[PDB]
């Protein structure tokens, strides 16, 4: 008689992704010098390339930062279509305005989320940087305008608000104030007014491939065991052992008869093992009539 | 041994085919989709199988 | 620049004959000693594809729809096509996309051109140092809004004047998959006085480009008004179609024979026995 099934439970898990090497240069808008300013923000445009946000949020070297609708952690298995960065400087008390659905002087008139945004918020302390004896005049904001800006929408124009109806023409009349002002920026100032780096980072999800992802983290390779693998383009478990079978150059993994993966080839260094699903079978028990004996 | 062989290779062909899922393999389907959204999907894959 | 060429007359799509082209590796997976039937966009075996030619008064370059699928053929000694022209409105009103080899590596670029009416290229003042470099690029003037960026694998080009039978044969297929745009290649010696020879070739994977845009027609560069004439070159064009083929995997992984189902009712039978030997009886 057979009573049971056997199975060789794996001993844990491997999963390996191929390298992320030549990463493009992301963190060119973390380290730039100078931004614009925050109606003259640019975007940054990246495409085809790896981000990797452990370094910018795990290691802990910025003042601080605040996510939307995800967590920092989940970043690493999740993506969208398109990733972009916002570069722009602002004083403290304008951090609190930008956030999704939130109005404010920089957030109608400037720079405004979507409601659906989830992306992340990035700032940091320029004190040591932005700021210099006797004031730094380079950098501007519009404080009045018209109407509201739609979500990502750059306007870098110059032009003279009139509050009321006059016809004012190249001068400053009454009712007529200039829409354009220069921050106050000085190292004297307290934590309220010191200059703050605030780089937002907008994600994109189109029915386009997503071209830019997070990190790809990857384990220790064991051989002649039961493990669960995954190389990058699936799931399996079985015994990894290196073979004599010869792999074309953009041979990923390979199938048997049966169109069951018999074999796979390392994402990131060039080795060929086959595939051998862990051993199995039934239970038979031998046993003689009860009335016999217990053996 | 010919209708024998054609039997198992039937058996194991049918791993490959979709039967009205995403895909066929039962891991990307338990990582991406939500357990309750998950659960009409996976019972249409076992019943076919 | 403006005015077009004197000897320009468009020629009619006349047709030859392909015996085994269009087989290439449908995916990556390496299968041994077995008989796959796969089904997606393919080139059906002993099919009609136009037959061009270009020569210092006979010029033809017409307008032919990528949509189901275009096949390029290629033979040539040093190599002259650098590329071709990819897109839907085939200037800056859309994007737009080429495939360029620069003598170093391919070069690809998805931007906004604005067309010009005569491109065309060379190479001056070679009196000193040669090394025949790409000079000046006068096919397209500007570029702007570019959303995509690309460079290839490093090739070998040599220029060199050569002399014999023809050394080289290029068989590329262009093809849209869900927005990939994979790129076949192959490359091998054969002896060719002219047309085709008779041979059995599969087609290599070089690069998977996740773009994702739309493109409706192409085009071929000019490379090299009445005093400017063109070089000496071929070329053909062919149209995929969604036809099914019974693949020949030998010990190494190599296709060694291809049988198109639709094609033949004998291979009908070959792909419903999945055999390439067909046993006698009904």
């Amino acid at each position: 008689y057979q009573t049971s099934n056997f199975r060789v439970q794996p001993t844990e898990s491997i999963v390996r992704f191929p390298n992320i090497t030549n990463l493009c240069p992301f963190g060119e808008v973390f380290n730039a010098t100078r931004f614009a300013s925050v109606y003259a923000w640019n975007r940054k445009r990246i495409s085809n390339c790896v981000a990797d946000y452990s370094v910018l949020y795990n290691s802990a070297s910025f003042s601080t930062f605040k996510c939307y609708g995800v967590s920092p952690t989940k970043l690493n298995d999740l993506c969208f279509t398109n990733v972009y960065a916002d570069s722009f400087v602002i004083r403290g008390d304008e951090v609190r305005q930008i956030a999704p659905g939130q109005t404010g002087n920089i957030a109608d008139y400037n720079y405004k989320l979507p409601d659906d945004f989830t992306g992340c918020v990035i700032a940091w302390n320029s004190n040591n940087l932005d700021s210099k004896v006797g004031g730094n005049y380079n950098y501007l904001y519009r404080l009045f305008r018209k109407s509201n800006l739609k979500p990502f929408e750059r306007d870098i124009s110059t032009e003279i608000y009139q509050a009321g109806s006059t016809p004012c023409n190249g001068v400053k009349g009454f009712n007529c104030y200039f829409p354009l002002q220069s921050y106050g920026f000085q190292p004297t100032y307290g934590v309220g007014y010191q200059p703050y780096r605030v780089v937002v980072l907008s994600f994109e999800l189109l029915h386009a491939p997503a071209t830019v992802c997070g990190p790809k983290k990857s384990t220790n390779l064991v051989k002649n065991k039961c493990v669960n693998f995954n190389f990058n383009g699936l799931t399996g478990t079985g015994v990894l052992t290196e073979s004599n079978k010869k792999f074309l150059p953009f041979q990923q993994f390979g199938r048997d008869i049966a169109d069951t993966t018999d074999a796979v080839r390392d994402p990131q260094t060039l080795e060929i093992l086959d595939i051998t699903p862990c051993s199995f079978g039934g239970v038979s028990v031998i046993t003689p009539g009860t009335n016999t004996s217990n053996q | 041994v010919n209708q024998n062989a054609q039997a198992l290779n039937t058996l194991v062909k049918q791993l490959s085919s979709n039967f009205g899922a995403i895909s066929s393999v039962l891991n990307d389907i338990l990582s991406r989709l939500d357990p309750p959204e998950a659960e009409v999907q996976i019972d249409r894959l076992i019943t076919g199988r | 620049q403006c005015v077009n060429f004197t000897t320009r007359t468009q020629l009619p799509p006349a047709y030859t004959n392909s015996f085994t082209r269009g087989v290439y590796y449908p995916d990556k997976v390496f299968r041994s000693s077995v008989l796959h039937s796969t089904q997606d966009l393919f080139l059906p075996f002993f099919s009609n594809v136009t037959w061009f030619h270009a020569i210092h008064k006979r010029f033809a370059n017409p307008v032919l729809p990528f949509n189901d699928g275009v096949y390029f053929a290629s033979t040539e000694k040093s190599n002259i096509i650098r590329g071709w022209i990819f897109g839907t409105t085939l200037d800056s009103k859309t994007q737009s996309l080429l495939i360029v080899n620069n003598a170093t590596n391919v070069v690809i670029k998805v931007c906004e051109f604005q067309f010009c009416n005569d491109p065309f290229l060379g190479v001056y003042y070679h009196k000193n140092n040669k090394s025949w470099m790409e000079s000046e690029f006068r096919v397209y003037s500007s570029a702007n809004n570019c959303t995509f960026e690309y460079v290839s694998q490093p090739f070998l080009m040599d220029l060199e004047g050569k002399q014999g039978n023809f050394k080289n044969l290029r068989e590329f297929v262009f093809k849209n998959i869900d927005g990939y745009f994979k790129i076949y290649s192959k490359h091998t010696p054969i002896n060719l006085v002219r047309g085709l020879p008779q041979g059995f070739s599969a087609l290599e994977p070089l690069v998977d480009l996740p773009i994702g845009i739309n493109i409706t027609r192409f085009q071929t560069l000019h490379i090299s008004s009445s005093g400017w004439t063109a070089g000496a070159a071929a070329y053909y064009v062919g149209y995929l179609q969604p036809r099914t083929f019974l693949l020949k995997y030998n010990e190494n992984g190599t296709i060694t024979d291809a049988v198109d189902c639709a094609l033949d009712p004998l291979s009908e039978t070959k792909c419903t026995l999945k055999s390439f030997t067909v046993e006698k009886g009904i």
